Formats: C-alpha cells, structure tokens, sequence
RNA sequence: CCUUCUCAAACAUUCUGUUUGGUAGUGAGUGAUACUCUUUGGAGUUAACUUGAAAUUGCCUUAAA
C-alpha cells in the first residue's frame, strides 16, 4: 500500500499551488501542497508534490486523475510508499591601479 | 584614432593561434558597468558597419553544415500585399520565407517545431510595429543568439507600407549594419564574423569602425580582440 | 468541477494583471513626463485612431460582461464599486488612468440621451432602496429643486450642456434562450469579438 | 406621456402587428392621396394660430436644439 | 465458455502495407472533377440559366 | 495474393476455432 | 479538333515563361497546375504553334 | 458474458478526451453540399495555384482503403452498428497495422460532425496542428489500449 | 481548457531617408575559460548544442437548463 504524499508532472502553463490546492480539495482536504519552482526565476518547473489526509483518498485522486490530458498536456500522478514527506519546496583610484596591473598580467600570459 | 598596428598584430595573432567557429570566428569584446540594472530589455543596436559582411556569409553557406536563410517577420497587412524579387535580386540578395505574426502562433506554435524552424534562419528581420510582440512568439530561445534574435526595420513611410522603404532598409542591413545585443552584464561582445569575412585588409578598418562607437558611445572600461576561449588580445585600454 | 476552469481562470487572471500593470506604470511614467523609457508618451483613443484631446468630453459608458476567463482584480472591482458599473465623473486626467484600467470590462447625441434619461428613471427615494421610475417632477423640485432643477428635463439639459445637475444627478439617479435564441447569440458572438501602450477602444 | 410605464404581451404583439400592417397601408394611400433624427382654413385650428411662430422654452423654434 | 482468445497474429505490427497499385496522378493533381463542375458552371452562365453570387445578391432587393 | 493470405489469416485469428475444430 | 480558350491562355503562358526548355516547363509548380507529361506538354504546344503560330 | 472477440465495445474513450477528440476533429469537417455547390458557382463566376483541401474520412470502404495502407493515423469506430461484423475485425485490423483506434459511442454522434445522419467510423490522414495530433492520439492510447 | 503588448515624435519633398524610445522569455540538460565585484557572505555577464510544453523534493453569470 502507498502513503498519503502524491506527486504530479508536466502541469500546464499557468498551473501553480493554487490550483492544486483548490480543486484537489474537492475529493477531500489535503495535508500539504507544494510547486517545484527554480531559485533564479520564479516560474514553475510543471511538477510538484501534494499530501493528503488520508492514504485512500490519496489513492482515489491517483486513480481519478491517473492519465487526465489538459490542453495539450497530460499530467501524470504516481502513489509514493510510505516515507518520502514533501520538504524543500518553497515559492522561489585602487580599482584603476588594479586593472593596470591586471592588463600588464594579461600582457605577460597572452606570449604563453 | 586607437593604433591600427595593435589590430594587425591581434589578427596575426589569431591566425597563429586557430570547431570551425572556435578555429576561425573572430569576435571583439568590450567591458563595462553593467548596464540596464533594473531592466531585462532584449534591445539591440545596430552598429554601422561599412562592409557587407552578410555577403560572404552567403557565398560561404554554401558549403557549411548549417545553411544562411532569410526571415523576414511582417504584420498582416504587409503579407497580404515578386515583391522580393523585382527589388533585392539585383542586388545579389533576397528574403527566403516571409512569416505572420499569425503564422508563428498557429503552425510554428510547437516548440519542437519553433526550434527546428527558426534556427534555419540567421538574418531575422521584423517590423518595428510587430517587434514588440515577436518575444511572446518565438519565447527565449530565439534571443539566446544574435543571430536568431529579431532585428527591428523601419517598413513605414508616412505610417504606410513602401516597398522602397523595405528595400532600402534590407539592403543597409544586410550591407551596412551589424547587429549586437546589449546584456545585463560587463560583458558585451560583438560577433564579427568568420575569419574568411572582409579579408584582413578591411578587417582592421571594421575593428576601427566599431572601436570607435564603442569608445564614443559607451563608457568602455576595456577592449579586446577574442576567439572562442582563446586569450584576450587586448586591443584599447582606457580609465 | 473539472480543473480546467480553475486552470484557466488563473491563466486569463494572470494575463489580465500583467496587462493592467503595465498599463498602471506606463500612466505613472507619464506623469512624470520623462518619455525616455516608455513607447509612446501621448495619449490616444481608438473610435479608428484618435487623439486624447485634454478637453474633459463626457460620453455614455457600456458594459461588456468579460473576458469572463478573466477574474475581476481587486483594483477593478474598487473602480466599478466606486462607479456602481459592477452590474451588467468626466474623461478628465485624473479619471482617464482608472478607465483605462476597466477599459476591456467596458466600452451620443440629444436624441438617444433623452430617451435614455426619460426611460431608464432611476430616482432613489425612500422602504429606503426605492428607485421604481420618474414618476413626477415634483418629486425632483422636492429632492433637486434647491439646485435649480424644476423637473428632469432640467437634468436632461444639464446633462447634454456643460452644467451642474451633470455632477449632481450622480446622487440622484438575443437576450434569451431556447434553440430559436442560440443562432442569434452565435451571430451576435462575431461582434463581441488589447495591447497596453494601445488606444482606448470605444 | 414621455415617462417610463411601471399580463400575456403574446396577444399585445399580436395585436400591435395587425395593427402595424393596417396602419402601413393606411400611410400609403395617405401619402399617395437628415440631421434632425439626431436632435429630436378649414377649421379654426388651422384658420387660427397661422403665422403665430412660437418660441418653446425647456417645458417653431425649440431651445432644447440649444444643447 | 467464453474463454479468453490469444492474439497470436495481431501481436505482431504489419511492416508493410499490403495493397499495390501505387499512387494515381490526380491524387497529386487537382481533381477532373472540379474542373468539369467548374466548367458546366460556366456553360450555364454563358446560356444565362445561371446568375452569379454576387448578382443574386443585387437582385435580393 | 499477399493480401488475401493477410485477410485469411486475420479471420482465422478473429473467429478462433470452431466447435467440431476445438476437439483437436 | 482544337484547343480551348482557356487551354490557349494555358499553354501561352508556360510557352513564354519557359520557351522550348520542355524539361523545365514540366517542373513549373505555379504554372504546371496538372503535371503533364513532356510529351503531352510538347504535343499541345506543336499543335498551338501550328493552329496560331 | 460473450466471446472475447465481442464486448470489445463498452469500453469506450473517457468524457474528456473523447470531448477533446471530436473538437479536434470538428476542425477538418468537409466541405457541406452547400458550401461545396456556392464556392464552386463563385469560382465559376470568376472564370467567367490551389492547396489540397483538408477533411475527415468517414466513408467504411474509403476508410478502409486507408487502412492497411498505414496512411491512416486515428480512426474512429462507432460501438452501436447494427451490422456488428462491419465493426467486430476493424480494431483487429488497425492492432495489426498499428494505427491508433478509439470506440466512440453512438454512430449518429460519429456522423453528426460529417454532415451526414449517421457514420460507421471516421479517420484522419492529413492534418494541417500536427502536434496536438499527436498529444491526442499518445492521450487515446495511454487511456483505452493500455487499459482494456 | 481562452490565447497572446501589431509604432509616438522631429526633421524629410526621394515615387521618403536618419535619430530617440519602443523587443520584461516553457523548462530541463551539456559545455571546452574570459570580464567583473562584495572578497566568503556567491552574485552579475560572456561562444556553442539536445528537446513531446520533456520534468522526484537545490535551506462581471442568457458561454444559461
């Protein structure tokens, strides 16, 4: 038997942890909910994880949301075993005698 | 004027040193404060070049693993107008394909496609009306290049379509102008060309051509002459 | 209820915001009058293009119920409460950078002025939330007549004519179904069918 | 009067298509025997009144064509 | 009864196709068909049998 | 022909055996 | 037997556009609208020539 | 309780993507005998060079042509034929040629987007969109054929 | 489950040339050393290549019933 802890793959554009949140809620409340996003930029990187309450409800929006196809993107969610919690996911005059000397290195180096 | 001796010792040099493009592409780079800080604009400025360095280019493709092409983006009025012919063949260049703003959000939409179809082009040209949308078109990847970025043309004449306008236009950048991009960043290079591109001769007069906008344009900290990772030959020094 | 219509609506939110900031920081730059960043430092209204002359013209306002994906923002939604256009002032300069921002939710002469002040008659009146119809003129000289309003067309007047009641009125004052109704809408659709730096579109 | 009017209007449609159809051909034969749009002897009624141009205030010349 | 049936041919994807008599011209080729139509159309218009379009549109007044 | 062995052996393979056939 | 009208149009334009050169007037995409033999293209423009010139 | 070969049907394509597929193929719909008839008059008219046309394939002996040719890339099949035998090899066929296969219910729903009262299957060989093609054919055969 | 910021001014008289501003991006992955700075607290740039829009956890209700 898997775990509460569901994880999801290739979200369209525009898909973030509101959505997630809101119609997941639907079959039933969830624990936890979080959005794969990059440091640098804050866009997504269409996947995440989200917990329910309980393994079986978990389960059932596996089973219900399995291979669902939304404008042009099928979005994946796999049961994890027990373990695995959802973590570390978060809404991401010296100068110029310097450059003089830096220019007569770079004058030695290029005869290299 | 900066000493043209420093620039014929730096091609000599880069003969001696020379990947095709790591043997024999020759570039000038250029460090600064960095500009544009709290902006992210992908504006180019088209440096006036008197060599048509796009001609050699054409002449070269021939034979080179990624063939040159053509693109010429235009609103949809101007597509719905030989045009291509009857005013660039004389002059031994001409637009290959002609692409909708439409177009590329209907049969070029797939980034699979977009991918394959905008990297077969070098010289991407685009009206200045539809320059501002072209970024929500053709996404990033198509800015990651000089080459395949948009460069803006002036088509309108009294807000109109001319077809002398665009002639005249192509015809200046394709043989007068070369383009450069503007990052956020010291760092700013121009892509010259091939080594095969305005033979040294008239390569120290274009290394000039552009020293000198760098210098009086901009307030450069440092130029130099660079191949692909190779060691920087430094062509201007300045405070 | 299915994903999709939560996935769009935030998508068409999205846009709509990105859309009306830039809208709001290109006005802002404007006033201060540094056109040094910005494409146009003008202003424009589309009927075809037309410039915004600085002269406070007034003209009759429509709602146009959408884009629907597009959730009213915060900020919308405080202007038409001000406004009370939610349900489906003058063109100053001061007015122009909030009307533009509800300028995708919404949009004469003294023949249509008149017969649409003369029919619509709302009158608030005191139960309290009373506002059935113009039902007398006495009851505008009871109510408005302390301003020089003898009857509505008083305020009709004022209303065309560069006046007060214009201002101070504002505290007075296919559709169907079945299959015969569906090819109409649908013909109607083509008519139904936004650029920041573009004109305002009557 | 000009003020807004505070049943089955099926038979009202009816009736007023009939009488629209009456009412065009009773036009026609009485007619056999444009920026205005935006704006707007033989009794003593006719013998009377005649030549008397009248001035109409707010409540022929019309002052609201003023506005 | 029913008992399940093995697919012990379909299993295996047909690498070619098994029909023969290859392309015919006029799929590559605008259709005969049209351009007969095309030109009985204009017969007719010639006898003045048929009125066009664009004059229909005139005489709908 | 090619074609009709492939119709033939489609068929088989669709109908499966026949009852007096299944006694083998 | 003759040729028609619009086939006259038909065969003048290409006999312009390429001449004699029947190897490429066969190639012409926007010209060629039904791609005809050599053979057939060569025999219709003889009997153009002839019946006109 | 029926010989494998049968119940076949039953199992059809979910709400969505069958919703999806008949959007898609609403797009290619043919040319109606009265669009047909007043293009043809108009252009006769102006005669008083061309792109090949895009449509669907519908026809049970036109598609079946298709088939077994490989031309074909998703074909639809109607679950409700009278004639069951029409019907029963068809999915066979397209597993052993490799072309993607969807049972949609009711003929007269498969017909109504081909102008005509009712239609056995439909199949598409050209495409304008080739992409959302193929997301909605890998769609299709993630959800009926690795299924049932 | 809709769909994408389609020119503002000046001079120009060439069947219209030049300047300013206007280009705010799906992600992931690979990549052989150059310009810098806070110099430890890691941050801004610089050729080239792959891609199914690919992917495991970086501390306003008549688009209505």
């Amino acid at each position: 038997e898997y775990s509460g802890i569901i994880y999801v793959s290739r979200l369209p554009h525009g898909f973030h942890e509101k959505e997630l949140s809101k119609y997941f809620a639907q079959f039933g409340d969830l624990k936890e909910v979080r959005l794969a996003r990059n440091k640098k930029t804050g866009n997504s990187r269409h996947y995440g994880f989200l917990e329910f309450v309980n393994k079986e409800d978990a389960m059932i929006a596996q089973e219900s949301m399995n291979n669902y196809l939304l404008m042009g993107h099928l979005l994946q969610v796999r049961v994890l075993p027990k373990g695995a919690k959802i973590e570390k996911l978060y809404k991401y005059k010296q100068l110029k005698d310097n450059m003089k000397q830096k220019h007569e290195e770079r004058i030695k180096k290029l005869a290299k | 004027a900066i000493p043209r001796e420093r620039v014929i010792k730096a091609v000599n040099e880069l003969i001696k040193f020379t990947e095709e493009l790591k043997k024999d592409l020759q570039l000038i780079v250029v460090n600064n404060k960095s500009f544009t800080g709290t902006s992210k604009s992908f504006k180019l400025k088209l440096l006036n070049v008197k060599h048509s360095f796009y001609k050699p280019w054409k002449e070269a493709s021939a034979t080179a693993v990624k063939d040159f092409k053509v693109l010429l983006i235009l609103k949809d009025s101007d597509i719905k107008k030989d045009d291509l012919f009857d005013q660039l063949d004389s002059e031994g260049i001409k637009v290959d394909e002609i692409i909708c703003g439409k177009d590329l959000k209907t049969v070029y939409k797939a980034y699979e496609a977009r991918n394959a179809f905008i990297s077969q082009f070098s010289l991407i040209l685009a009206d200045d009306s539809i320059v501002t949308s072209l970024p929500k078109l053709m996404g990033g990847k198509a800015y990651n290049k000089v080459e395949t970025t948009p460069i803006s043309i002036r088509t309108h004449a009294n807000k109109e379509f001319s077809l002398t306008t665009l002639t005249n236009n192509i015809k200046k950048v394709y043989m007068n102008q070369l383009p450069v991009k503007l990052p956020r960043g010291t760092t700013l290079n121009v892509h010259l060309g091939n080594l095969e591109w305005l033979r040294p001769e008239e390569f120290v007069d274009n290394v000039e051509l552009i020293s000198e906008q760098l210098i009086k344009a901009y307030q450069i900290r440092s130029i130099f002459i660079k191949t692909n990772r190779s060691p920087v030959l430094p062509l201007y020094y300045n405070q | 209820v299915r994903a999709e219509s939560i996935v769009a609506k935030t998508l068409a939110t999205s846009r709509e915001k990105e859309r009306i900031k830039r809208v709001s920081i290109l006005e802002d730059k404007k006033a201060k009058n540094e056109t040094q960043h910005i494409a146009s430092g003008k202003d424009f209204i589309l009927k075809e293009k037309t410039t915004y002359d600085g002269k406070p013209a007034l003209l009759f306002i429509v709602r146009v119920r959408g884009p629907l994906a597009v959730n009213i923002p915060n900020k919308a939604f405080k202007i038409l409460s001000l406004l009370r256009l939610v349900e489906t002032v003058k063109l100053t300069k001061n007015v122009y950078p909030l009307l533009k921002v509800i300028a995708p939710y919404v949009v004469p002469s003294l023949s249509s002025i008149r017969s649409l002040i003369q029919k619509r008659g709302r009158i608030i009146y005191k139960a309290e939330p009373h506002e059935i119809v113009l039902n007398d003129n006495n009851i505008v000289e009871e109510q408005l007549g302390d301003h020089g309003i003898i009857c509505v067309e008083d305020i009709i007047h004022e209303i065309a004519t560069m006046g007060e009641s214009f201002s101070v009125c504002n505290f007075f004052l296919v559709s169907g179904f079945g299959s015969l109704n569906r090819l109409r809408k649908i013909k109607q659709r083509e008519a139904e069918s936004n650029a920041a730096t573009a004109p305002v579109i009557e | 009067f000009k003020f807004p009017e505070n049943v089955d209007f099926r038979i009202m449609l009816t009736f007023l298509e009939f009488y629209s159809t009456l009412l065009h051909f009773v036009l026609y034969k009485l007619y056999t025997d444009l920026k205005k749009d935006k704006i707007i002897y033989d009794s003593p009624v006719a013998s009377l009144f005649s030549a008397f141009v009248f001035y109409v205030s707010r409540e022929v010349i019309s002052e609201a064509a003023m506005d | 009864p029913y008992e399940p049936l093995i697919d012990w041919f379909t299993r295996h994807e047909e690498v070619m196709p098994l029909t023969a008599v290859p392309e015919p011209k006029r799929r590559f080729v605008p259709s005969k068909n049209e351009a007969k139509r095309v030109m009985k159309i204009v017969r007719a218009i010639r006898e003045g049998r048929i009125i066009p379009p664009k004059k229909l549109k005139e005489m709908k007044e | 022909s090619n074609r009709t062995k492939f119709v033939r052996s489609l068929v088989r393979e669709i109908a499966g055996l026949s009852p007096y056939e299944r006694r083998l | 037997r003759s040729q028609s009208e619009r086939e006259e149009e038909w065969l003048e334009k290409l006999y312009k556009k390429h001449g004699d050169d029947y190897k490429k007037m066969f190639f012409d995409k926007k010209l060629n609208i039904y791609q005809q033999s050599e053979g057939d293209l060569k025999r219709r423009l003889l009997r153009w020539k002839k019946r006109n010139g | 309780k029926v010989p494998p070969t049968i119940a076949q049907f039953q199992y059809t394509l979910d709400r969505n993507t069958a919703a999806e597929t008949f959007k898609l193929f609403n797009k290619y719909r043919p040319e109606t005998a009265a669009e047909k008839k007043e293009r043809l008059t108009k252009e006769a008219a102006a005669v008083a060079a061309s792109p090949k046309p895009y449509a669907v394939k519908y026809g049970l002996n036109h598609v079946v042509a298709l088939i077994e040719n490989k031309k074909a890339k998703l074909v639809l099949i109607a679950n409700d034929v009278d004639p069951i035998e029409l019907v029963v090899f068809l999915p066979a066929l397209c597993k052993k040629m490799g072309v993607p296969y969807a049972i949609v219910k009711g003929k007269a729903r498969l017909g109504t987007l081909v102008n005509q009262k009712t239609s056995a299957v439909a199949a598409l060989t050209e495409v304008r969109d080739e992409a959302a093609l193929a997301k909605l054919v890998s769609t299709i055969d993630a959800n009926f054929a690795d299924k049932y």
